[PDB]
């Protein structure tokens, strides 16, 4: 049995994308499940895609680049369990549903770097024990759920720069034993002791990890709002 | 007939150490020598040295220089000809100068009994006061017409007495004492019937047009020496050409009777050292313009297409030991480089200058030196850059970064903390190993558009794109990929900044469509590349013009057709088999057909009546 492409993928742009992928002539060409099972990468950055509906039927996709599109819903990605790379940078995600990543256990790189997120679901990244890079920069993040990063022990690179965080939960980074790069700058950190103790302590304890715009070791990069002074320079005392 | 060949020399007035070193150096070049392919330079030879070995010489291709010798005699008794390929002061084929010293002693004897012709060049004599007898020599017979204007014949002998030309010589012309030295004449002593030289005075004593010095008969194989080329005991305008035209196959064939030109000799295979040239010569080595490629079994010389590959060290290696960055000192050592065995660092010191190192500030313009680079073996690190430069202009020709070494053992490409607006690495097609970091470039847009995986040759590679310009800003300022670029990104806003073109590409530029119905020139498409259709094919108004690069691949031929090939003029005078010219004519339908064999000088129709 075969089925036309735009029947499976309603979005014109994505249909054109899949057609391009399989070297077909027209979105009206029909395809066999064996042809669908051939797709292991999709490079669809900046293609005006508003919906990836139909992507559920590509079981073997490993490498998925959807950055710079107009996506607001990614529930169709749920069952793609072979996924190892997921680029969703500069799309239109205002909210992630719960358990959206619960299946994606093989993920090693996840970029959500410039969507318009405001909070994160509780335990959204917990099943991602293999993840090595997490980009959450330049969103509108207000606060982090407690122990949001607790499962991310392979993670080497965390990006939180340019958000709207004023405080992080105590001990939020403690389990990041493999962390080599973290970006904290351009947040209005509320350097009010005794609230800011853990973040000062942690930055100080791991000053080598904390990085600036140029990827250089720069533990002063995190700055108190109002003051504009380094977070780690704050001693909040007993 | 095939003689014994000597490379020659072009030292001019230089001396290789001791007079004895010089001499022994000279004797090693011309021992057992008959033909000299370069120039012959007899220099700084002193009295009582045996120049007996020079008698063997018979012809010289370049120029002859006899300078600064105090030896009594130079026995060039058998030199017959100077071709004059090369000139000494760009007028002179033969030059004899200042063979004298303050010891009051000098060169007396120069018996060129047999010097009979100089094809190109003039002569000069100055300050050979010991020398005599040569003043008698009449140079109308030896020299070409065109050159006698640039002759500088100052003869003065005061140093000694000389002998008089044995009366047997004609008009007292001798190269020295004895009738054996009388000047032989073969040009100005002949009836007007003879264009070439002569062996007697009559109009039957004429020689062939291809004889140079003189003759044993009128035939083409009777010359003493050839004007142009010698092909195994005959003299010829040109050697048999390597390519013949096959009129049944319509393409050029290699003729097995073809030969290459070694000096002035026609030879089937060039010598071993040697290489072939586009004109067909066999030559010592290909020009610094060029490199060697063995093609169809022959080692021909091909021209670079770009600066010839040159391999230079990167910073921290060899030349650049204990350096921290490409700086004002060392940036010049990268001139004409194609490939760097190592890493590049362009750091902020380079622009500031460093005084502890004694290093001055770097003039930005000089970064253009790096435009020649197409390969880096290690990493590329740029932490500093001119502030009024939009992109990385110096690296627009960089094709590959192999990353065998890596910054912090991680990054093979690090563009950090710059004011650029685009990367502009238009030519970059592979980053073999090592990661990528583009970080802290506040004005930089376009970076996240690139499908970096397309460049990666090792599977664990990753890209860090952090704190550059916001995509939202970059988008709103219209600094986005061109509409003609693929979804695979760009290095800037232009259609030549694309990584793959959306439809097709012309040059390095990208789409929108290749010239098929409309065309500045019409084109055809293969591998999504717009390719020009051949010139001799007439552009079709309702259909396509070409289906391929060649004149085979055209729909209508503009002018004439020869077999399959559409051609501007039909072959008329081209060489073929059995050493005969080929003549075609066009019929009324502009198809070109072969002429009657008898129509040797050409034709207008079939068989004669074609050939009246
Ligand atoms: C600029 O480049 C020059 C040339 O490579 C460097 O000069 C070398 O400096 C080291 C360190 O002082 C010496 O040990 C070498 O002997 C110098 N070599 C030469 C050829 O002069 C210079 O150090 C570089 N300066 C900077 C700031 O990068
Ligand atoms: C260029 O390609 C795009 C994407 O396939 C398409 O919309 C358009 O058909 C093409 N334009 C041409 C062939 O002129
Ligand atoms: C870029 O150059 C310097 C160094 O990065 C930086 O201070 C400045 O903001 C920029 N200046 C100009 C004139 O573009």
């Amino acid at each position: 049995v075969s089925t036309p492409i735009k029947q499976i993928f309603p979005d014109d742009a994505f249909a054109e994308t899949i057609k391009a992928n399989l070297k077909k002539k027209s979105v009206t060409d029909a395809v066999t499940q064996n042809e669908l099972n051939s797709i292991d990468q999709i490079i669809a950055n900046n293609s005006d895609i508003k919906s990836v509906q139909g992507i559920q039927y590509l079981p073997n996709v490993r490498y998925l680049a959807l950055g710079g599109n107009k996506l607001h819903d990614i529930s169709a990605l749920k069952e793609l369990t072979n996924l190892t790379y997921l680029m969703l940078h500069y799309n239109q995600l205002q909210i992630l549903p719960n358990g959206v990543f619960d299946k994606l256990t093989n993920l090693k790189e996840l970029y959500l770097s410039e969507n318009q997120l405001q909070s994160l679901p509780d335990g959204v990244f917990d099943k991602l024990t293999n993840l090595t890079e997490l980009d959450l920069a330049r969103n509108q993040l207000q606060s982090l759920p407690k122990g949001v990063f607790d499962k991310l022990t392979q993670l080497k690179d965390l990006r939180l720069y340019q958000n709207q965080l004023k405080s992080v939960p105590d001990g939020v980074f403690d389990r990041l034993t493999s962390l080599q790069y973290i970006w904290l700058h351009d947040n209005p950190w509320d350097c009010t002791c005794p609230g800011i103790r853990y973040l000062s302590e942690w930055i100080n304890k791991h000053s080598g990890v904390v990085r600036n715009s140029a990827g250089s070791v720069a533990p002063d990069s995190a700055k108190c709002s109002g003051s504009g002074k380094p977070v780690r320079s704050i001693i909040c005392p007993t | 007939e095939e003689k014994k060949v000597c490379q020659g020399t072009s030292n001019k007035l230089t001396q290789l150490g001791t007079f004895e070193d010089h001499f022994l150096s000279l004797q090693r070049m011309f021992n057992n020598c008959e033909v000299v392919l370069g120039n012959l330079e007899i220099t700084y030879v002193q009295r009582n040295y045996d120049l007996s070995f020079l008698k063997t010489i018979q012809e010289v291709a370049g120029y002859v220089l006899i300078a600064l010798n105090t030896v009594e005699r130079i026995p060039l008794e058998n030199l017959q000809i100077i071709r004059g390929n090369m000139y000494y002061e760009n007028s002179y084929a033969l030059a004899v100068l200042s063979n004298y010293d303050a010891n009051k002693t000098g060169l007396k004897e120069l018996p060129m009994r047999n010097l009979q012709e100089i094809l190109h060049g003039a002569v000069r004599f100055s300050n050979n006061p010991a020398l005599c007898n040569v003043e008698s020599i009449q140079w109308r017979d030896i020299v070409s017409s065109d050159f006698l204007s640039n002759m500088s014949m100052d003869f003065q002998n005061h140093l000694g007495s000389c002998q008089k030309c044995d009366p047997s010589c004609p008009n007292g012309s001798c190269w020295g004492a004895g009738e054996e030295n009388c000047q032989k004449l073969t040009k100005i002593i002949c009836a007007q019937q003879c264009s070439g030289r002569c062996r007697g005075k009559s109009p039957s004593d004429c020689c062939h047009n291809q004889c140079a010095a003189g003759c044993t008969g009128p035939r083409e194989s009777d010359c003493l020496v050839c004007r142009k080329f010698r092909d195994e005991a005959t003299c010829k305008d040109t050697c048999p050409p390597l390519m013949l035209y096959n009129p049944t196959t319509y393409q050029m064939d290699v003729n097995p009777e073809g030969k290459y030109s070694f000096g002035a000799t026609c030879v089937k295979k060039c010598p071993r050292n040697y290489v072939v040239t586009d004109h067909g010569s066999c030559v010592r080595a290909c020009g610094a313009d060029s490199y060697e490629m063995e093609e169809d079994g022959v080692r021909k010389c091909k021209k670079c297409e770009g600066p010839c590959r040159k391999v230079c060290n990167g910073i921290g290696i060899g030349e650049f030991k204990d350096s921290l960055s490409i700086n004002a000192t060392n940036i010049k050592h990268f001139k004409n480089c194609t490939s760097i065995s190592g890493d590049l660092h362009i750091l902020p010191v380079a622009f500031r200058g460093d005084s502890f190192t004694h290093t001055p500030p770097l003039d930005p313009q000089e970064l253009d030196i790096l435009k020649t680079v197409k390969e880096i073996t290690g990493f590329l690190l740029i932490q500093a850059w001119p502030e009024n430069r939009t992109d990385l202009h110096a690296f627009e020709n960089l094709e590959i970064i192999r990353g065998r070494t890596k910054q912090h053992g991680q990054f093979s490409l690090a563009v950090v903390s710059l004011n650029i607006t685009s990367l502009g690495l238009r030519s970059l097609k592979e980053i073999s190993d090592g990661d990528v970091i583009i970080s802290g470039n506040k004005n930089l847009c376009y970076a996240n558009t690139i499908n970096w995986k397309k460049l990666f040759g090792t599977s664990g590679q990753k890209t860090k794109i952090i704190s550059n310009r916001g995509e939202n800003s970059c988008k709103a300022t219209g600094q986005v990929c061109h509409a003609l670029c693929s979804p695979e990104g760009c290095w800037g806003p232009e259609p030549r900044d694309c990584v793959s073109c959306r439809n097709v590409s012309r040059g390095r530029e990208c789409v929108d469509k290749c010239n098929l119905l409309e065309g500045e020139p019409r084109e055809f498409v293969e591998n999504s590349e717009c390719i020009q259709c051949h010139p001799e094919c007439l552009p079709q108004a309702m259909n396509i013009t070409c289906t391929g690069r060649g004149p085979d691949n055209c729909i209508q031929c503009a002018h004439y057709i020869d077999g399959p090939h559409c051609v501007k003029t039909c072959p008329a005078g081209v060489m073929g088999e059995n050493n005969t010219l080929v003549w075609k004519y066009a019929d009324a339908g502009h198809v070109c057909h072969l002429c009657h064999p008898n129509c040797t000088y050409g034709c207008t129709g079939p068989g004669l009546e074609g050939c009246p």
